[PDB]
C-alpha cells in the first residue's frame, strides 16, 4: 500500500540523515588534521566518505568543494539539479574550510515501488517547491499544485527540514 | 521463428552485434542472461522441446559438465584463429579471448600495493575485496584456478576466500568496486573496461603471479527443433568483419590472427600480459576442481 | 494567507525572486499569468472580494484604463530611483526598465537588412514577420506607439499590420522567430535574451528610428481584504538587493540609481540605445490610442 | 480520449509529417543540385527551405544536413538526438558534393498531450523489437521492447514509411 511505503521511506530517510549528522560530528576532530592539498589526506577523506555512502540504503552522491578540490563520487557526472539536496555542511580541514553537499538521486525502495507498483515520490517544502521527483511530469525547482492532479496520494513530514514526502499513484 | 541464445555476457557487448545479425538474416534473437553455470544447469533441467539454440560466452570448452546437452559442430573459420586457443571440445567453437583481471578502486587504494593475488592478502584489505561464486560463475572459477596455479596449494585458495567477500553475480563485483564499496575485486577485462570507460575510478590489474586467460566459446544446444539459421550465427560470430568490429567498437581480443589486435588507450594486448603458461595451468576437470577446493 | 500576484512576466523572471520572498515572509504566492490587458480586464470584472493583491509587469503607469481597480501607494525608495523614469502615477511604482526590440532570425536573414521599423516593410518580408495583439498586450501596444512616433502617421501603423502576422501572445513571437517560423518579430529585451541565451539564432535589434522604452510598474489591487504583506512585497521588489539580483542573474535594467547596469554582452547599455526621447513620445491615452488605430 | 482513438490520430499525424518530408525531398531533387553549400547564400537558401519544411507540420522536428565543411541543424539547444526518433535519412545531391539529411522527431503535440492528460505513453519499434522512440523513462531508445514482459493496456498500428509499429499504452 501507499501508506506502508510512505512510513518506510520516511523512516529510511530519517535514519540516513541521522547517520550523516553522526558522521560529521564524529569526524570533526579527524578532518581538522587532514590537509586536502596532501594526496594522503585526500585518500583518507575519500575513504571515510565512501564508507559513509555504503552504510546507507539510499543512492547518495557527495560533493566536497573548496579552493583546491572538487571531490565527488558522481563519476558519471549526473545532473545534481535532478537530485534531492539532502544536507549541506561547512567542514573545517587543516588547510581550509570545505563545503560538503550530499544529494539523494533515489532509494532502492522508491525505485522498486515505482517499477512494481507505479507509485511515484515527491519531496516538497512548505511553499510547494519541488525538491525531489522521480516522475518526469514534475521538475525540481517548480511548484507542486495538488489541485491540478487527481491521484491517490499520502504525505508525511521529514524530520530534518520542513519537507513533505508524498507517495502517489495515478 | 525466434532464435534463443544463452549467454553470460553483458548485454552491452553482444546485443549490438546480434542486432546486426537480426537485420542481416531477418530473424529475431532473444537472449537469456545469467551466470555461466546457472545457465548451463537450467539448460540441463530445461525440457528438450523448449530449449534454446546457441550458447555463447564462458569457458565452455572446459566447464560444460553435461556434454549430452549440446551438438558437435566445426566452424569453417578455425583455420584463421590462433592455434593456442582453438577448441579441443567436440561441442565448442572458440569465440573470444577474455583476460581475468583484478579491479582496484583508485579512490580508495592510496599507498596499498596491489599487483596480484598475493598483495590482496594484506591484512588492511581483509573484508574489503570481493569475488563471484566459483561454483556458478566462469569468472570466480577461473580466478580460483589462477590462485591455485601460483604454488599449487589449496591453502592459497582457502586463504583468499577467508579474506574476501563472495558475491553471487560477477558483474556485482565490478559495480561495487567502481562505486567504492570494496577496495578491489576479481573481475574480467570487458566488464572492468565498461565501468572504467564510464568514468569510475577503476584500475585494471593483471595479476603479476600469472593472469588466467579465458577462451570463450560457442556451442549449439541440443533441442527438438533447431533454428535453421543458428550455424550461420556461429559463422557470423566467428567471421572476420564481426571479430574486427568486436575489437574496434568493444576493445575485445579476437580469437583470429586475421584481426589486427588494436591495444592502446587503457590496458594491454596479449603479449604484455603475464599469462599463466600452458605448463602451469591446472588440468583438473571442472567439477573435480570445485569439489577439491570445497 | 495566499498572496495573489497578477503578472505578464514570464515565470522564469519573477518566480525565483518571489520564491525568496515566500521564504523570508512565510507566505505562499500564487501568480496569474497572461497578457497585460487581459489580466487588467479580467481584474476589472472580478468581484472586489475575490481580487488578488499586487500587479507587477507591463507599462502600468500608462495603460491602466480603470484606476479605480487599484489603491494609491508609493514606494518610499522613490528618491533612489532614476529621475527620468520615476512614476507620475499615484497608483504605480516603477519597477524595471524594459526596452522593446525587433528580434531577427539570423539563419533566415541572409542579405535582408533589418535595422528598424522601415526595414520591416521590405516586400521580401511580407507575411514573414510577427507581432502580438496591441489590444491585449503591453509589447504589441508599445510597438504600435513606436511606429506611430516615427512620422506621427496612422498609415505607418496600418502599413506594418497589413505586412505582418498578428499573434495572440507576446512570447509566441520570440518562440516562433527563434524556431524559424518568422524572419523577424516585435518582442521585448528580456524575452529575446531568454531564447538567444539558449542558443537560438536570435539577433536583438533596437529600432534605429527610435526604440520605445517600457517603464514596468507595480500596483496594489483594490480588494476587500488586502494581504498584510503586499506593501512589504513592493518594498522587496524595489529594494537594492533584489534589483541587483535581477540585473546580475537576468540581465534586467534596474530602476534604481545605486544599482549599476550589466550589459557587456550581449547588447546594449541604456545610454547606447537610440531611445525615443520623452518629448517625442505620443501623449494619446491608452484606450484612445488603441481606438484611433483600429 | 481512448487509446484506440489516439493511435489513429497519432498515426495520421505521423503519416502527414512523413509525407511532407517525402514530398519535400521529391520536389527539391533538382533544386539542390544547383546549390553549393560552400557558398553562404546557398546555405541561407537551404536553411530557409528546411525551416519552412519544419513549420508545415505539427511535430517537433530537428534536421541535420551534414557533408564537407557543413553540419547544418536547427537543434540550437544541442539536444541529444539519440533520444529522438530517427524519422528519415536521405542522400542529397548538391552542386559541390553529396550531403546526408537526417530528420529527427523529438516529440509531437498529439503524443505529448495524451502523456500529460491521459498518462498514455508512446513507443515506436521495428520488426526486431528495437525501440526507436519512447517517452517513458523505463524504456530506452536502442534497447529491446519485450511485449511478453508487460501488462499494459495498449493498441498498436503500423506506420506507412517503414516496418515500424506505433504502440500507445497505459498502466
Ligand atoms: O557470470 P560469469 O559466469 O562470470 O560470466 C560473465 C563473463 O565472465 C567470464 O570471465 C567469461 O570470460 C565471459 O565469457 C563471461 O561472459
Ligand atoms: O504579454 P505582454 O502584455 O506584452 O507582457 C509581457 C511583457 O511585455 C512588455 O514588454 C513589458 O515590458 C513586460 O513588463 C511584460 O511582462
Amino acid at each position: 500500500t501507499i501508506h506502508q511505503h510512505v512510513d518506510e521511506s520516511q523512516s529510511s530517510l530519517h535514519h540516513t540523515e541521522k547517520q550523516i549528522q553522526t558522521f560529521s560530528t564524529q569526524h570533526n576532530n579527524s578532518f581538522q588534521e587532514l590537509d586536502l592539498t596532501n594526496h594522503h589526506d585526500v585518500t583518507a577523506t575519500k575513504r571515510e566518505l565512501l564508507k559513509l555512502i555504503h552504510q546507507q540504503p539510499a543512492t547518495l552522491y557527495y560533493e566536497l568543494s573548496g579552493p583546491n578540490q572538487f571531490i565527488t563520487n558522481n563519476y558519471e557526472h549526473l545532473n545534481t539539479k535532478n537530485m534531492y539536496l539532502f544536507s549541506t555542511h561547512q567542514l573545517k580541514f587543516k588547510n581550509s574550510t570545505y563545503m560538503l553537499k550530499i544529494y539523494m538521486a533515489n532509494t532502492p525502495r522508491l525505485s522498486e515501488i515505482k517499477k512494481d507498483n507505479r507509485q511515484f515520490a515527491l519531496i516538497v517544502d512548505q511553499y510547494d517547491n519541488i525538491l525531489y521527483a522521480n516522475d518526469d511530469r514534475f521538475t525540481i525547482g517548480e511548484k507542486y499544485r495538488p489541485q491540478q492532479f487527481g491521484f491517490m496520494n499520502e504525505s508525511v513530514k521529514l524530520n530534518h527540514a520542513d519537507h513533505r514526502l508524498i507517495i502517489y499513484k495515478d | 521463428n525466434v532464435l534463443t541464445v544463452y549467454s553470460p555476457y553483458q548485454s552491452n557487448l553482444i546485443r549490438p552485434i546480434l542486432n546486426e545479425f537480426e537485420k542481416q538474416e531477418h530473424v529475431k534473437i532473444e537472449i537469456k542472461h545469467g551466470s555461466t553455470q546457472v545457465l548451463l544447469s537450467n539448460l540441463h533441467n530445461e525440457d528438450f522441446s523448449e530449449r534454446g539454440d546457441v550458447f555463447m560466452g564462458g569457458v565452455l570448452s572446459e566447464t560444460i559438465d553435461h556434454p549430452e546437452d549440446f551438438v558437435p559442430y566445426q566452424d569453417t573459420s578455425v583455420t584463421q584463429q590462433l592455434e593456442d586457443y582453438r577448441s579441443n571440445n567436440k561441442y565448442v567453437t572458440s569465440f573470444l579471448l577474455m583476460p581475468t583481471v583484478i579491479v582496484v578502486n583508485s579512490d580508495l587504494q592510496g599507498d596499498i600495493k596491489i599487483r596480484g593475488y598475493q598483495d590482496l592478502l594484506q591484512p588492511i584489505l581483509k573484508g574489503k575485496i570481493a569475488y563471484s561464486n566459483p561454483n556458478t560463475t566462469t569468472t570466480g572459477y577461473q580466478h580460483m584456478r589462477a590462485i591455485y596455479s601460483m604454488h599449487h596449494r589449496v591453502s592459497d585458495v582457502h586463504q583468499f576466500q577467508n579474506h574476501a567477500m563472495q558475491l553471487s553475480k560477477t558483474s556485482k563485483v565490478i559495480e561495487d568496486v567502481a562505486k567504492g564499496k570494496y577496495y578491489a575485486g576479481l573481475s574480467y577485462e570487458q566488464d572492468a573496461r565498461t565501468w572504467k570507460n564510464k568514468g569510475y575510478p577503476v584500475s585494471i590489474v593483471y595479476p603479476i603471479e600469472g593472469t588466467m586467460l579465458n577462451v570463450d566459446g560457442i556451442a549449439l544446444v541440443k533441442n527438438a527443433h533447431p533454428h535453421p539459421k543458428r550455424k550461420k550465427l556461429v559463422q557470423y560470430l566467428t567471421s572476420r568483419s564481426v571479430q574486427q568490429r568486436l575489437v574496434a567498437e568493444f576493445d575485445a581480443k579476437s580469437i583470429r590472427k586475421d584481426v589486427s589486435e588494436q591495444s592502446d588507450q587503457s590496458i594491454e594486448n596479449l603479449k604484455n600480459i603475464p599469462l599463466i603458461p600452458k605448463s602451469k595451468l591446472p588440468d583438473i576437470p571442472h567439477h573435480k576442481f570445485l569439489e577439491m577446493i570445497q
